[PDB]
């Protein structure tokens, strides 16, 4: 509970870190559709840093 | 000598922290369903079932819904194949009171 | 071991008061009606599944019947709009079940 | 908590049950809803509610057992 | 009252109770997308400015 | 079961919320036997009472005894 209640403060830069270095890449041309969809794509990044 | 004392000071605990979390789940099961219960306070438009059970006594009308084809009887003279299809929905009124009804039942 | 892991072991103390779970079924007395609306929906949903093979007919008449397709098509719905009048409330609380 | 089918009595009855529409959720507790008439009815009310509670109460009976 | 026998477990041997700390985060994930917004969108005035 | 009870969801459909809880029970045995299976249900809809009081007091909520059944008899006692 000292590191799985953290990691939930973590992922709310570790899903944006390594989005923004390469997934914004390819997503910010696709954020102008995916303004209020995102969270789908933002799926594959949270429930990982739920371990 | 001290395992009456101390070795069973566990005696009434062992009842306890076995008993206290046995009552939990069930609560817990109805939580993610419970907002149905408690965010429609006036919305237990579960009265509008049965504003809106009027599916089933239009079963009736379904006795009579295909006889529209017997006005226009040269309708189906060109078109006797249609007929075919049209001869296993006659009766699913007699069965769509089970439905119909249950559409609000 | 004892000195502070013993927390969650008389922590077990506090939560006697928890015997109340029987109330699990007031939400299941209330909700289950609540997402029956829901399933009212399916069971409206209910009405093409014999009327399913009546559109393969119900398709062959406004190319015959065109006069008569506005008798006897809508005819169908009149038991699927039976339900319509107040089924925008149902869904405004079914919703709270699906959605 | 047979009570609470007394409630639903008031369904025919639906315009004096404007008041028990939240009870809608909260229909196991319906024995406080009615505590007014328990007083005047206590003795018809006394037998279902018994031995329903007997049913968890039964839990803890058998707490007594060649050289 | 058998459903709560898991709860039991699930004091000493507690990973469980500690493991959906973040399902019910995950559940707010959808909150999470203003959290996201901050700098994902961010990204958005990039290539909109 | 209680408050917008009697008013909408009663009258309208006399014919439909207050004989639907036996509908699927009373469909074979006893919908059948007049010729106008579903018109006779209309004057059944009368006799629907005789059999089965409770469930059409449980007129908002758990009415739809046809899959209520198991929450119908429970609300006597769970």
């Amino acid at each position: 509970h000292r590191n799985k209640r953290e990691i939930v403060k973590h992922h709310a830069k570790d899903v944006e870190l390594q989005r923004r270095v390469f997934v914004d890449f390819f997503c910010n041309p696709e954020r102008l559709r995916n303004q209020v969809r995102e969270l789908n794509a933002l799926v594959r990044a949270r429930q990982a840093s739920s371990s | 000598e001290m395992q009456k004392t101390w070795l069973c000071k566990r005696c009434e605990t062992m009842n306890a922290k076995l008993r206290v979390l046995e009552n939990v789940l069930l609560l817990e099961t109805y939580t993610p369903d419970s907002i149905s219960a408690l965010h429609n306070i006036r919305n237990y438009l579960v009265e509008a079932t049965e504003e809106a059970s009027a599916a089933y006594n239009k079963a009736v009308t379904r006795l009579r819904e295909y006889q529209g084809v017997d006005p226009h009887f040269d309708t189906i003279a060109r078109q006797y194949h249609d007929i075919v299809k049209k001869l296993e929905n006659m009766q699913w009124t007699i069965h769509q009171v089970e439905m119909d009804l249950k559409s609000h039942d | 071991v004892m000195a502070v892991k013993e927390e969650q072991y008389i922590q077990q103390y506090k939560k006697y008061e928890m015997l109340l779970n029987r109330v699990g079924y007031t939400p299941k007395i209330s909700h289950r009606e609540l997402v029956e609306m829901a399933e009212h929906r399916k069971e409206l949903d209910k009405m093409t599944k014999p009327v399913l093979d009546t559109l393969r007919s119900y398709q062959d008449l406004p190319p015959d019947k065109a006069l008569a397709a506005l008798a006897i098509e809508d005819k169908k719905r009149q038991f699927t709009a039976a339900e319509k009048y107040l089924e925008e409330v149902l869904q405004s609380a079914l919703e709270t079940n699906d959605e | 908590m047979s009570s609470a089918r007394l409630c639903s009595l008031v369904a025919e009855l639906g315009y004096e049950g404007a008041g028990k529409l939240d009870p809608d959720s909260f229909e196991w507790p319906f024995q406080y809803d009615d505590a007014r008439p328990i007083l005047d009815w206590i003795c018809s009310s006394l037998r279902p509610s018994n031995v329903l509670s007997l049913a968890e109460l039964s839990l803890y009976e058998q707490f007594q057992r060649i050289k | 009252y058998v459903r709560g026998l898991l709860d039991e477990w699930w004091e000493q041997p507690a990973s469980t109770v500690v493991d959906w700390v973040t399902v019910d985060g995950q559940s707010v994930a959808a909150w999470q997308n203003h959290v996201k917004q901050l700098l994902a969108f961010y990204d958005k005035e990039s290539l909109r400015t | 079961m209680q408050s917008l009870s009697s008013s909408a969801p009663t009258p309208e459909a006399i014919l439909e919320w207050l004989q639907k809880e036996m509908g699927y029970r009373q469909l074979g045995p006893y919908n059948g036997s007049s010729k106008s299976h579903v018109p006779s249900i209309d004057a059944i809809r009368k006799i629907c009472r005789g059999n089965m009081i409770p469930i059409w007091n449980f007129l908002i909520n758990r009415v739809k005894s046809e899959k209520t059944v198991e929450r119908i008899r429970r609300n006597i006692t769970v």
